[PDB]
């Protein structure tokens, strides 16, 4: 019959077109941000800008990457977390900086205790157990200059260390990867934000492309 | 007046459940021991749907019960044909992150919500060509959790912002917001007369909302977790209410009570999609186990598992006749029972 | 690949 | 000033909420089982359809 | 003598657990990920590969019944051809998929991006196709100059047979020496050096380059490599060793009989390779944890 083959013939033309507009979204690196309490979102797709959520499409080194900020979104994270459930990474943002300072909504929580409570959600997050952090330590210029005037101990009290920028960044960033606990299935890759021109962008892709090789050695088998 | 107000606020609170006890004489469950159990309704998959390569979180069943529309998180809104297994329409998304899907009554236009607080309006014929964005509705600051065809011009959805709102396509303006919710609108029905409906929200609470007045007509509280599902019964005097700790609970509107409980022991898992049959008897879950559940809406015996799904059953809808029942999965397939 | 013998 | 305000809705709305009359339950419960039992017949899913008559066969 | 029957009678057992076991295994395989899995570029390698073990083992009876009853062929021309055509495309498809995976490895383990950005499943099946007619190509031969030849003594083998091809028998002789050579040598160089320096070379660069990128969480993907490489090697190396030799020295052999072991050694290397045909879904399929989830969920 003509009407059906008509028909017929539609549903092929849609399943080709399927295929290359599913092929050019499984091409392109899924990335997710978090980080609540101007942990330094805004500055960091500043960065990696060549192009409720903002989708910051870029590709760098011929391979594109789709970056989604959720930052607008102010309801129950559980609910929608899911839906990033298969992203090659997750680009989690922290003010250095943070440490003193408090959240503008409770005047008695951390800043970067907050942080920490939800890096802790993501981590043993059961969406998340085998997606790689790429943490991102904001601020890194400023909080030299605020760390000899305040001290870090005001945060964690269980810290002697000493009073350097390097010390006092260090133990920060080996306090998140502590906090972790999916060990021997994801890696928290961690740099610090760098007014340098293409650092911040190298080390994302640089971390993605480890973690596309973890993912094509994973489905190779040999993981 | 807080102290003042507190006490004012719990003893009409204590009112409403001292009323509800004099009105409670016996559940439904106990007065449905002789009505003869259905049987094992032992649903198969006529009819299989693939195309999609991303997860489908939501699916709607039109009048004519032939097209249904899928909403899947690969950016692409297909117009499935159940009848030969078509897919009569494609229509891409200028944002992926879709959670919700209606289509019109009278098959004219479809929505789609998500992240993006944008209800996408399309127009079904474009005899112009192909397939466009008619209305893009923006007055929500929270995902778009469930969206309804109410007529050809007015359209509720529900938001992650703890408000409801009825939207006109033409103006693309708020004609009404639904406000009392505490926890953010996880789904909504619309009553067969569309002059009634209710909301599913995250505090465990349903309310009964008026289209016309914007007055909330009743709130329900018997869940102790997320409602991330809700479905009028067909006859529009009572509603079902999936909740995260495998636990389905009836609401009769005229009863103002919690009618009976559906959960079992072996169901531990969430339920995300809850579906009425053309007579109500069949109380059709969608659960986290990988597979549906039917339930006896007047017995609370499992009558039988749709066991076809690879991963967790995200939607699930019963067409109009009652001919097919149609059940989307994480798994980007759609499942034909009947 | 597979051998075959010669009479 | 504005958390006074807001509360206040609360109970009005719970006041209002509590002036409708509540249907008993007994022949509430009652009509649900005489829709149920009226369109069992019409409804396929109750009752298994022959594959001639449904178009899933 | 006493070895020699043992090592006589071992390769028949080893021929029948090769088949049951390859059957079975290409079977789950098959079920499992070209029907209940999604359709992925590493899904269509493993679906190929299983699909050439299956039509392989599923001929490999005829070859037993062959090797127990000394070579000798009772059913007809027609079968001998399609068993020995299938048995062929089936070994030269699955080694080549082998070369195919270990390089699409490699590609997707050194350069990540393009293994991102051009890895689709169109092109997946367009560049698999190649094998397949390379392994037709040198088939063809096979095609055209085999058929069944009958002793006068009443006895069947098919084997090949140059009566019509050369007029005289002094030019059938020398042709037949000269095709023989020449499959040796294109069975030593595509069948066997080509893949075995690709996969050494594939294999070797992902074990170099997750070492230098300090990626050695755990001892199972350097045990998975090195029981892959070194259960092909020694797999394969034998048997096509034995193939040059049988080449090289086939004409002291038809003319004067001078070396006889090479004969009895090719039904041990043969079973051997078989075997690999056998555990090839054992050591590139099975290993996946998705694979093994999918199959538990199966039932």
């Amino acid at each position: 019959s003509a009407e059906d083959k008509a028909a017929a013939e539609r549903s092929k033309m849609i399943d080709k077109n399927l295929r290359e507009d599913g092929e050019k979204a499984a091409r392109e690196v899924k990335l997710l941000l978090l980080g609540a309490g101007e942990s330094g979102k805004n500055t960091i797709v500043k960065q990696m800008k060549i192009i409720g959520i903002v989708e910051t499409h870029f590709t760098f080194k011929d391979l594109h990457f789709k970056m989604f900020d959720v930052g607008a979104q102010r309801s129950e994270r559980k609910k929608w977390i899911h839906c990033f459930e298969g992203v090659t990474a997750i680009i989690f943002c922290v003010a250095l900086s943070a440490y003193d300072l408090v959240l503008a909504e409770d005047e008695e929580m951390n800043r970067m205790h907050a942080s920490m409570k939800l890096f802790d959600s993501i981590c043993n997050n059961k969406w998340f157990t085998d997606t790689s952090i790429i943490l991102f330590l904001n601020k890194k210029d400023l909080f030299e200059e605020k760390i000899t005037h305040s001290p870090l101990t005001i945060c964690f009290p269980e810290y002697t260390g000493a009073n350097k920028y390097d010390e006092a960044a260090s133990y920060i960033q080996s306090k998140f990867e502590d906090l972790n606990k999916r060990k021997d299935t994801k890696e928290i890759y961690t740099h610090f934000t760098c007014s340098t021109d293409t650092k911040n962008v190298q080390f994302v892709f640089d971390a993605v492309t480890d973690v596309i090789i973890k993912n094509n050695l994973k489905d190779c088998g040999l993981f | 007046e807080l102290d003042q107000l507190r006490q004012e606020a719990e003893q009409l609170k204590n009112q409403i459940r001292d009323a509800r006890k004099a009105c409670a004489d016996a559940t439904l469950s106990q007065i449905t021991n002789n009505i003869d159990p259905v049987g094992r309704i032992q649903m198969r998959t006529r009819r299989t749907l693939r195309g999609h390569l991303a997860k489908i979180y939501a699916m709607h069943w039109g009048t004519d019960s032939r097209l249904l529309v899928s909403a899947s998180q690969d950016g692409k809104l297909i117009i499935w044909d159940s009848y030969t297994t078509n897919k009569v329409h494609a229509i891409p998304l200028r944002s992926s992150w879709v959670m919700t899907c209606a289509y019109a009554p009278s098959g004219n236009y479809v929505a789609c919500g998500g992240l993006d607080n944008i209800c996408s309006i399309y127009n079904l014929k474009t005899r112009e060509g192909n397939v466009r964005v008619s209305r893009e509705l923006a007055g929500h600051t929270g995902y778009l959790s469930c969206c309804r065809f109410l007529d050809d011009n007015q359209i509720v959805t529900s938001s992650g912002d703890t408000t409801c709102a009825l939207w006109d396509i033409e103006t693309g303006q708020q004609t009404t917001t639904f406000t009392g919710h505490t926890g953010d609108v996880m789904s909504l029905s619309l009553a067969p007369d569309t002059r009634l409906f209710v909301s599913g929200a995250c505090d465990a609470s349903a309310k009964l909302w008026d289209v016309r007045e914007g007055m909330c007509r009743q709130t329900f509280t018997g869940h102790e977790s997320d409602i991330n599902a809700i479905c009028f019964f067909p006859n529009g005097n009572a509603f079902a209410t999936g909740s995260d700790d495998a636990t389905c609970r009836l609401f009769d509107l005229r009863a103002d009570q919690e009618l009976m409980t559906y959960s079992h022991d072996n169901i531990i898992c969430g339920i995300t999609s809850v579906s009425f049959s053309k007579s109500g008897r069949l109380l059709l879950a969608g659960y986290d186990d990988f597979n549906c559940n039917v339930w006896d809406a007047l017995k609370a015996d499992r009558a039988g598992v749709l066991a076809g799904h690879d991963n967790r059953v995200s939607c699930l809808g019963v067409t109009d006749d009652g001919m097919a029942v149609a059940t989307g999965s994480w798994d980007s397939f759609l499942k034909i029972w009947n | 690949m597979y051998f075959i013998n010669i009479l | 000033t504005a958390s006074i305000a807001q509360a206040r809705k609360l109970v009005e709305q719970l006041k209002m909420e509590a002036n409708i009359d509540r249907i008993k339950v007994s022949k509430a419960a009652a009509d649900l089982m005489a829709y149920c039992e009226a369109h069992a017949k019409e409804d396929p899913l109750l009752t298994p359809v022959p594959a001639s008559e449904n178009p899933f066969r | 003598s006493a070895g020699y029957t043992v090592l006589r009678i071992l390769p028949l057992v080893v021929l029948g657990v090769t088949f049951v076991l390859g059957v079975l295994g290409n079977g789950l395989v098959i079920w499992v990920a070209g029907f209940r899995m999604t359709r992925t570029v590493t899904t269509i390698c493993y679906l190929n590969l299983a699909l050439a073990d299956f039509s392989f083992t599923a001929t490999l009876p005829f070859l037993i019944v062959s090797m127990a009853m000394g070579e000798k062929w009772p059913f007809g021309w027609f079968l001998c051809k399609l068993i020995h055509i299938v048995v062929d495309i089936n070994l030269f498809g699955s080694v080549f998929l082998i070369g195919f995976i270990a390089l699409d490895r490699c590609i997707c383990v050194l350069h990540p991006v393009w293994a991102q950005n051009h890895r689709t499943v169109s092109l997946a099946m367009k560049v698999i196709v190649g094998p397949w007619i390379l392994a037709l190509v040198l088939t063809l031969p096979v095609f055209l100059f085999l058929t069944t030849v009958t002793i006068p003594n009443g006895d069947t083998y098919c084997t090949f047979n140059f009566a019509s091809w050369g007029g005289t028998p002094e030019e059938r002789l020398k042709v037949a020496i000269t095709m023989l050579t020449a499959r040796g040598i294109i069975r030593f160089v595509i069948g066997f050096l080509l893949p075995m320096s690709i996969v050494a070379i594939c294999y070797g660069l992902i074990a170099a380059k997750i070492h230098k990128k300090g990626m050695i969480k755990s001892s199972r993907p350097l045990r998975v490599l090195t029981a892959v490489v070194a259960s092909f090697f020694i797999c394969w190396f034998p048997f096509q060793l034995v193939a040059l030799l049988g080449t090289v020295w086939l004409k002291e052999m038809l003319f004067y009989g001078k070396y006889k072991i090479i004969d009895i050694l090719v039904n041990p290397t043969s079973s051997l390779a078989f075997f690999n045909s056998c555990l090839n879904p054992m050591l590139y399929v099975f290993v996946g944890q998705d694979f093994r989830e999918r199959l538990i969920h199966s039932l």
